[PDB]
């Protein structure tokens, strides 16, 4: 037992149509990516930054251990 | 027998006038009588800028005529001891009056004066205006009519049915003597009128007194021909005007309705029959035949309910409404979408012969008196262009079998996507979603 008990609401008046009277997927191009968009641009700055900061840090780290595999001639220019 | 005294009812005159009106009567041995104008006009018949004026028109019908101010018009009907009393719909207007059959003719010059001389007083709107506006506010407190305004609102969303009767608010407020005088002079005519009466009246007397006051004739074809109107798109959909601040819950739910031309109205009635209706001071209480009525009572889901088959020309709106405490609202809508599915798919000839008695004690009492058989002609001709006789209501019905019943409702009811609007304190009453598949599988 939840629904009655919920919360006090007063003047709220809503619309909606039968599911056979709409569309499933409206305004794709109109409404739905423009926002899909929107939604990209307003997180990228926050999420892909310490993730490339990521990347970049895992490839230092990678190229740094092979370079301290070769080796450096510089150990035999003398005998 | 029941078979003789309906052979034995009198038959119902009707005469066109060279004008395009028509007058019909039903002639008994009573004294006293009821004639009047029913008219093909309302609500429906009104635009976005108009919306209210039948009704604001309703408010000066009464106010006085131009050959008889208000004083005097009131004063000489009050004096014979008259009743007028007349009302406005979505799709019919009508006034009426109750009077010995010995003034049958002086009514009719009467209501003739008021249809085609209305004052329209510059002075008097602005009162009415006043008065209709205050009509609202007392309105707007019964949640029944609050309710079906609502109901109405958006199962017929975006279209003429979809205005309410009483009109806006500005509407009303910035309404023109112009405005009035136009519905008038476009709506109330001839063609679209019915002179109608029943009482101790001789229908020659009647139809005599009726050319002599409603004389006027028309020149072009257009003038006697009645348009028809751009019909209403019905919408599955809902409406939730919530307020937990209400003491109880109204709910309405319906699918889109026939027409009254369309003779399944006669088993979608024997149908509302079955279902019936209730109300806490129903003696029968749980053995009440109605099982929605008994689970009612059993369970205590609701304060009332009803069935009901609002016709109109073109369509119409089957379904039902009930009142109920913020916490049985669901119970109560789970049951009665039950029964509903109980009509499509499993009815028995038990339910529907009795369903028919109920029906049969029904139109019968719909003539108790001249005011009620008056009313009766005065919308058959105009919805059905001519009378129905108990003698014949009764044949449609006793025709009705189970089978018939089912194939019906199953025909208008069974997985279609019914229009609801809830207002109250609705919250435990939810989604359309879940609403929309009580409509299927009993």
């Amino acid at each position: 037992i939840h629904f009655g008990n919920l919360a006090r609401v007063r003047h709220i008046i809503t619309y909606s149509l039968s599911p056979f009277e709409q569309r499933a997927i409206p305004n794709i191009f109109s409404d739905a990516l423009p926002n899909v968009w929107r939604r990209f641009s307003s997180q990228v700055f926050k999420v892909a930054p310490p993730f490339l900061g990521a990347y970049l840090l895992y490839s230092w780290g990678t190229q740094e251990f092979e370079r301290l595999k070769r080796k450096n001639p510089a150990d035999y220019e003398n005998d | 027998t029941y078979a003789q005294t309906l052979q034995n009812i009198p038959e119902t005159n009707v005469t066109t006038l060279d004008n395009g009106l028509r007058v019909a009567s039903e002639e008994s041995s009573q004294p006293t009588c009821t004639v009047g104008v029913w008219i093909g006009a309302g609500s429906r018949y009104e635009n976005e800028k108009n919306n209210g004026a039948g009704y604001f028109v309703e408010h000066l019908a009464f106010k006085g005529t131009k050959k008889r101010p208000c004083a005097a018009f009131e004063k000489e009907v009050e004096s014979m001891g008259a009743h007028f009393n007349g009302y406005t719909s979505r799709e019919q207007t009508a006034f009426y009056i109750k009077a010995l059959s010995k003034d049958m003719p002086k009514v009719v010059e009467l209501l003739a004066d008021v249809v085609q001389n209305c004052a329209l007083e510059e002075s008097q709107i602005e009162k009415e205006r006043g008065v209709i506006l205050q009509e609202l506010k007392e309105m707007d407190n019964d949640m029944t009519n609050v309710t079906f305004d609502y109901l109405h609102a958006t199962a017929f969303q975006g279209t003429a049915l979809a205005r309410t009767v009483e009109g806006t608010t500005e509407n009303i407020k910035h309404l023109t003597r112009a405005d009035l005088a136009s519905y008038i002079d476009t709506h109330f005519k001839a063609p679209r009128m019915v002179l109608a009466a029943a009482g101790g009246i001789s229908h020659k007397e009647l139809v005599d007194a009726a050319r002599q006051h409603f004389s006027g004739v028309s020149f072009t074809y257009k003038e006697d021909a009645v348009p028809i109107l751009p019909r209403c798109r019905f919408t599955g959909s809902e409406i939730r005007a919530r307020d937990d601040a209400l003491p109880v819950a109204h709910v309405a739910l319906a699918v889109e309705g026939p027409g009254w031309a369309d003779p399944d109205n006669v088993v979608l009635h024997v149908a509302n029959a079955i279902i019936g209706r209730y109300d806490r001071t129903f003696g029968g209480g749980k053995h009440l035949s109605s099982r929605l009525a008994a689970l009612a009572v059993e369970h205590k889901l609701c304060h009332s309910f009803q069935t009901f088959n609002t016709s109109y020309s073109d369509t119409g709106l089957f379904g039902f409404h009930f009142v109920a405490d913020p916490l049985s609202i669901d119970d109560m809508m789970f049951c009665a979408q039950g029964e509903w599915m109980r009509l499509c798919t499993s009815t028995t000839e038990s339910e529907v012969k009795r369903a028919k008695n109920h029906l049969r004690s029904a139109m019968v009492a719909q003539l108790d008196g001249t005011t009620p058989v008056c009313e009766t002609i005065g919308s058959h001709l105009l919805n059905y262009g001519r009378r129905i006789s108990l003698e014949e209501w009764d044949s449609r019905i006793s025709a009705v079998d189970a089978r018939m019943v089912r194939d019906v409702c199953s025909k208008y009811i069974y997985d279609k996507c019914p229009a609801l609007a809830a207002v109250g304190p609705i919250e435990q009453l939810l989604d359309y979603n879940r609403i929309r598949s009580g409509m299927y599988w009993i």
